[PDB]
C-alpha cells in the first residue's frame, strides 16, 4: 500500500502556569512510533525535540506580537510535517504546515520551495523564512531523511505496518416504533483507519439519511465505525451496506439477516 | 476559534456480561486542547483511567482516547463525562453496547 | 541520521 510518516506537534502557552507545553507525536500511518512531551517526567533525536520545544516557545512569543495580543491569554501553535510514499517507496509528496489558534497560518507548498501565508502576520514568517532559506532545509529533510526513515521503519515493522487487517462486519436491527427501524452496519477490528462504509436503498446511495460516526480507535491498534439508516418496517431487504477496506480480498455487500 | 468535542463511549471488544474488556471514551473534533474526561461506573469516577498522547486530525481538531479495564454486567451502568471551555456544564454520554 | 525534523521559529 501507500504509507505516510507524520508528526503532529502542539505548543500551548499557559500564562502564570510556566512555559508553554510542547508535545510532538510521530506516526507511521495510524501507528504512533514516538512521543516527546516537555511536561513528561537516542541522544541526537532527544536533543532535536528539546531544541524544538525552545523553537516553538520562540514562535509563540513572536505570534503573540504579530497579532497584537495580550500576555494574559493562552494560545496554541500546531504543526504537521512529513512525507507520503507509494507502494514502491518513492516520494509522493512532503508536508510542513502550521496553524495558530486553530486557523491555518503558513504551509510549505507541494513544490517544497515556496510558502503560502494566510494573513499579514504569516507574511512576516514567510519573509523571514525566505531570507534564511528555510524551505531548502525542509525540502532536504522531507525528500531525504523522512523518506529514508519511513522506508526503514516499514521494512523493520513489515509484519504490522504493512499488514492491513480487514473489518469484521455485521448488521443490527432495532425498531424505533411500529412504523420504522434502525439498521446499523458495523466494521470492527480494521487497520489502517481508512474505510468506506455506506448504505444504499434500491442501489441508490443514502448519504443524507445515513448517520455515520467518526472512525474510532479500539486501543488494540485497530479501528471501529458504524453507519445507520432508519427504514420503514418491512422494507429492510431493499437496504444494502457496502464496505471497502485494504484488508478485504473483495468489497462486502451486507444486508440484515 | 472554539470547537466542541464529539464524544463516543464504547468497548474495545464486543460486550459479553462477566467478561473482562476495555471501556473507551473517544473525544475528538475539539479546540482548544484542554479537556476533562472521566469514566463513570454507576455514576462514580473510575480511578487510574489512562489516555492517549494528545494528537489532532488534519483539520487541526484534537482527539484523545481515555480507557480502563471493565467487566460489564447486566446491572452496572457506565458513562463518560466531559468538560470543555465550549460546554456550560459537563456532558454525560452513557455506554450503550449497540453504539 | 536523526528522524526528528529541526524546526525554525515563526
Amino acid at each position: 500500500g501507500s504509507h505516510s510518516m507524520r508528526y503532529f506537534d502542539t505548543a500551548m502557552s499557559r500564562p502564570g502556569r510556566g512555559e508553554p507545553r510542547f508535545i510532538s507525536v510521530g506516526y507511521v500511518d495510524d501507528t504512533q512510533f514516538v512521543r516527546f512531551d516537555s511536561d513528561a517526567a537516542w541522544d541526537r533525536n532527544t536533543q532535536i525535540f528539546k531544541t524544538n520545544t525552545q523553537t516553538d516557545r520562540c514562535s509563540l512569543r513572536n505570534l503573540r506580537g504579530y497579532y497584537n495580543q495580550s500576555e494574559a491569554g493562552s494560545h496554541t501553535l500546531q504543526s504537521m510535517y512529513g512525507c507520503d510514499v507509494g507502494p514502491d517507496g518513492r516520494l509522493l509528496r512532503g508536508h510542513n504546515q502550521y496553524a495558530y489558534d486553530g486557523k491555518d497560518y503558513i504551509a510549505l507548498n507541494e513544490d517544497l520551495r515556496s510558502w503560502t501565508a494566510a494573513d499579514t502576520a504569516a507574511q512576516i514568517t514567510q519573509r523571514k523564512w525566505e531570507a534564511a532559506r528555510v524551505a531548502e532545509q525542509d525540502r532536504a529533510y522531507l525528500e531525504g531523511t523522512c523518506v529514508e526513515w519511513l522506508r526503514r521503519y516499514l521494512e523493520n515493522g513489515k509484519d504490522t505496518l504493512e499488514r492491513a487487517d480487514p473489518p469484521k462486519t455485521h448488521v443490527t436491527h432495532h425498531p424505533i416504533s411500529d412504523h420504522e427501524a434502525t439498521l446499523r452496519c458495523w466494521a470492527l477490528g480494521f487497520y489502517p483507519a481508512e474505510i468506506t462504509l455506506t448504505w444504499q436503498r434500491d442501489g441508490e446511495d443514502q448519504t443524507q439519511d445515513t448517520e455515520l460516526v467518526e472512525t474510532r480507535p479500539a486501543g488494540d491498534r485497530t479501528f471501529q465505525k458504524w453507519a445507520a439508516v432508519v427504514v420503514p418496517s418491512g422494507e429492510e431487504q431493499r437496504y444494502t451496506c457496502h464496505v471497502q477496506h485494504e484488508g478485504l480480498p473483495k468489497p462486502l455487500t451486507l444486508r440484515w439477516e | 476559534i472554539q470547537r466542541t468535542p464529539k464524544i463516543q463511549v464504547y468497548s474495545r471488544h464486543p460486550a459479553e456480561n462477566g467478561k473482562s474488556n476495555f471501556l473507551n471514551c473517544y473525544v475528538s473534533g475539539f479546540h482548544p486542547s484542554d479537556i476533562e474526561v472521566d469514566l463513570l461506573k454507576n455514576g462514580e469516577r473510575i480511578e487510574k483511567v489512562e489516555h492517549s498522547d494528545l494528537s489532532f486530525s488534519k483539520d487541526w481538531s484534537f482527539y484523545l482516547l481515555y480507557y480502563t479495564e471493565f467487566t460489564p454486567t447486566e446491572k452496572d451502568e457506565y458513562a463518560c463525562r466531559v468538560n470543555h471551555v465550549t460546554l456550560s456544564q459537563p456532558k454525560i454520554v452513557k455506554w450503550d453496547r449497540d453504539m | 541520521r536523526a528522524f526528528v525534523k529541526k524546526k525554525y521559529c515563526l
